[PDB]
């Protein structure tokens, strides 16, 4: 408040760690046919979403399999949980900084 | 040479800005298939073509529909379709 | 009643004609036929039963009961009767060459079309057309559509007509839409030829994927075609007539660029040679003034 | 995702009306759109997401879970009990739900006929305040005056 | 009945609407300014009240006070009193963007589509009332606003 | 990795080090975050990157 700041800034900070904090609680499973991952249980998820506000189902299939602008064509590629977790730090790391 | 020139002018006739990503869908229109007396090869390789695409029809339809009914596998069991003429295309070429 | 008394039975002047039931032994029935009758005899299980005839012009082949093809031929050629083209089947269309003109492109239909229910309005490629637009927006991306048939028939008019209602809902004035739309009367004026089958011929695959956006608005273009005849040039004979472009330029130009030119007549001509006026299509005026102003 | 639209030739007279049966038979014969009526009578020709299928259709049910931000199944299972339904027309999937056709058609028809009444309870209470601001203008004239 | 203090404001109103004769009571007057003292639904009230669809003469319709009054306690028991629930889900799945970019044009539809139907009038009175931006209201204003008589 | 520092020689593991060091990211994600509900978190990524 001294600095200068209104309350509902210091809201919205609190707003991004509680996303930041939240984001990891998001756990994946194997498809058990092939290295797809499956998504049983959005809990997690749609209390991320509604936190950023954001279309859950389109975040979703993208964090799940991602759609590659590869310039050849549009393809969406199969994931595994090594690439899930890495995008998941990965957003993390770049919220924080 | 003149018919392509014509269709390159024509593109960059319709040659306006090129974004993308955002969306697309496509249409297209093959030449027909005839049975007539004397023919050459392209009109031979036209009807393969139509046989081709009809075959992935029936393929696509009965063969991807089923093995989608097993990949979510709930409650289902096998049917009978048939009407494959995968043979049939094969022997335009294959020098193995 | 529980046989209906006329179950379709093989024929010659159709396909498929009823059957009266009477007294069978051992599955022989001289069965007649009540729009004869002719009582004919009869041993093959080959019996179409019917559904009760309250189901005039069944929207979709579905509510039937038993599956037999000559209701279904019935139901066709009743659609026919009465101009209905636009019948479909399960998850997919089937049409007749209509051979024939009717008003149904009205533009108060194109907005009559936007953006309902597929069970709202009787089936026309417009409602398609229209559908297909939701369909792509509703989910990811990637929509198209496909059309396939034995030679050249209406494997013209439906593209044309799905390009013009994509043109009408592509808005956000029209020089662009307009533009595109011109760009088939000139490759197909200068790619039409002229066949015993068909006398509007398409010497090439055509294919075309349009651009959009997130409005869904056209931003660009591109054709790729395949494999033009082209030995069709030298060779001439009965219906082999080669292409119009020679055929309305021989003579469709001003008197200048012909003393300019060396053209000839159709007889001084050593390379043509057939009587080309079963040409009841235009007066070429169309073919070079209207091309030019496309241009 | 392909949609096909087919074409049939009637004669080869090249002319208009009294086509031929046998000719286009024979053509539905070899296009065998039979094979398709066949799968569309028994195949199920319509998948749905778990989380679209909640949202778009909730009117219907006319039971508001409150309970957010968890149990999608859950509340699949409980939009299952709101339909009332027979076992044959459901086959809930892993991702997907596997119905028949005819069911769609009759949501829509359900949801239209549902929306009507609040439409038009809304459009009684836009009335209603316009007849309110109607008798407040007259009152203030009359004073005024 | 309630007491005479409501038979007073039944009097003031009947001196308010004294065109045509203050005494003869007209069924589309009484209907509409009741409205306007606090009774919303009017649609299926046509009916309901008058038990009869003769609605060709609006000069000369036989309503007197003294079978207007009990006639408007037996409708006064509230037959149905909505609330805001239901309309603000309604709107939003009426509601095509959330936040109210462009309402206009699609309430004007829906407007001059509904059963009951609205003529133009309606329509400029619509951008009264707050409703003057292009979507101002996501669907909760304008409901406390018109929740107000 | 050991090397003799400042102080002592030190203990060191490679643990992917090049990912570290990459650190990739997600276009999609990263895009749809670029239009959001909340003033503030599309501030998070209302910058030009
Ligand atoms: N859907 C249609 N509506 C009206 N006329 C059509 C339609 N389809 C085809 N025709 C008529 O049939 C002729 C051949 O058209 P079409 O089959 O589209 O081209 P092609 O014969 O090269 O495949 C045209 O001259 C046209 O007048
Ligand atoms: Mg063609």
């Amino acid at each position: 408040t001294i600095m200068g700041f209104t309350e509902e800034e210091q809201t919205s900070i609190l707003r991004v760690v509680s996303s930041v904090l939240q984001l990891g609680n998001i756990v994946f499973k194997k498809e058990r046919n092939t290295d797809q991952a499956s998504m049983p249980d959005n809990t997690a998820a749609q209390k991320v979403c509604h936190l950023m506000g954001i279309n859950v189902t389109d975040f979703t299939r993208s964090i799940l399999t991602p759609r590659i602008k590869v310039g050849r064509d549009v393809v969406q590629k199969a994931q595994t949980k090594e690439q899930a977790d890495f995008a998941i730090e990965a957003l993390a790391k770049a919220k924080f900084e | 040479r003149l018919f392509r020139w014509i269709l390159t002018r024509v593109n960059k006739a319709l040659d306006k800005t090129k974004r993308q990503g955002a969306s697309f869908l496509g249409i297209l229109d093959i030449a027909g298939f005839e049975i007539f007396e004397i023919n050459s090869f392209e009109q031979l390789c036209i009807n393969y073509t139509n046989e081709k695409l009809q075959q992935l029809f029936n393929h696509t339809m009965f063969i991807l529909e089923q093995e989608e009914y097993q990949r979510e596998g709930i409650e289902w069991n096998f049917i009978d379709f048939g009407l494959d003429l995968q043979p049939c295309i094969e022997l335009i070429e294959r020098p193995t | 009643w529980s046989a209906k008394k006329l179950v379709w039975v093989p024929s010659e002047k159709h396909g498929f004609e009823a059957a009266s039931i009477k007294e069978e032994k051992g599955d022989e029935v001289t069965v007649e036929l009540q729009e004869n009758g002719k009582k004919v005899t009869l041993s093959k299980d080959d019996i179409q039963k019917m559904n009760p005839p309250k189901f005039s012009k069944v929207e979709d082949m579905a509510e039937l009961t038993c599956l037999n093809e000559a209701s279904v031929l019935h139901n066709l050629r009743e659609r026919y009767f009465s101009g209905l083209i636009y019948t479909y089947s399960g998850l997919f269309c089937v049409v007749i060459n209509p051979y024939k003109q009717l008003p149904i492109y009205s533009e108060k239909i194109i907005d009559m079309y936007k953006g309902k229910k597929r069970h709202e309005m009787p089936p026309h490629i417009y409602a398609i057309a229209d559908t297909a637009y939701r369909s792509m927006l509703q989910d990811r991306e990637d929509q198209s559509i496909l059309c396939t048939g034995e030679s050249g028939a209406g494997k013209t008019e439906n593209t044309k007509k799905v390009i013009q209602y994509l043109a009408v809902v592509a808005s956000s004035y029209g020089e662009l839409e307009k533009q595109l739309l011109q760009a088939n009367p000139i490759l197909e004026a200068f790619g039409n030829a002229k066949t015993v089958k068909n006398d509007n011929s398409s010497r090439f695959g055509k294919f075309i994927r349009i651009n959009f956006d997130v409005t869904g608005y056209i931003v660009g273009a591109n054709i790729e075609t395949y494999l033009l005849e082209k030995s069709r040039a030298i060779r001439q004979a009965k219906d082999e007539r080669t292409f119009h472009i020679f055929y309305y330029l021989i003579a469709g130009a001003s008197e200048q660029m012909r003393n300019d030119l060396l053209l000839e007549g159709f007889n001084n001509y050593t390379f043509l040679s057939n009587g080309h006026v079963p040409i009841p299509a235009q007066q070429d005026d169309e073919m070079f003034q209207e091309t030019l102003e496309a241009m | 995702n392909p949609n096909f639209v087919r074409c049939i030739i009637p004669n080869h007279e090249k002319r208009a009306g009294k086509l031929d049966a046998h000719l286009v038979l024979e053509q539905l014969r070899c296009n065998g759109v039979l094979e398709g009526i066949r799968i569309c009578r028994q195949g199920f020709p319509n998948r749905i997401v778990f989380q679209e299928f909640r949202q778009r259709y909730e009117i219907l049910a006319a039971n508001a879970i409150p309970k957010g931000f968890m149990d999608g199944k859950q509340a699949c299972i409980l939009m299952i009990k709101a339909l009332e339904l027979d076992p044959n027309l459901y086959r809930i999937g892993q991702s997907k739900i596997f119905f028949r056709t005819g069911v769609l058609a009759h949501l829509e028809e359900e949801r239209d006929l549902k929306i009507t009444d609040v439409i038009i309870a809304f459009q009684a209470q836009c009335r209603g305040y316009l007849a309110r601001k109607a008798f407040a203008k007259r009152q203030q004239q009359l004073t005024a005056m | 009945d309630f007491s005479e203090e409501q038979t007073a404001e039944f009097k003031e109103a009947f001196q308010l609407f004294d065109r045509t004769g203050d005494g003869k009571i007209l069924y589309s007057q009484c209907g509409d300014v009741m409205r306007a003292l606090g009774q919303n639904p009017t649609n299926a009230e046509v009916m309901k009240v008058l038990g009869n669809p003769k609605s060709d003469e609006m000069n000369l319709k036989t309503l007197k006070f003294e079978q207007f009054l009990p006639m408007m306690q037996t409708i006064a028991k509230n037959k149905d009193q909505g609330c805001f629930e239901d309309y603000v889900e309604g709107l939003r799945v009426f509601d095509k963007e959330g936040n109210g970019t462009v309402m206009g044009a699609e309430i004007r539809h829906v407007l001059v589509t509904l059963g009951e139907k609205m003529t133009e009038e309606e329509v400029e009175q619509l951008v009264a009332g707050h409703e003057d931006s292009n979507g101002c209201i996501n669907y909760e204003e304008l409901v406390r606003m018109v929740l107000s008589g | 990795f050991c090397i003799l520092h400042y102080a002592g020689k030190v203990t060191y593991n490679a643990s992917a080090w090049l990912t570290k060091n990459m650190d990739p990211l997600n276009d999609n994600v990263t895009s749809l975050l670029n239009q959001s509900s909340d003033k503030f978190v599309a501030d998070l990524w209302k910058d030009v990157d």
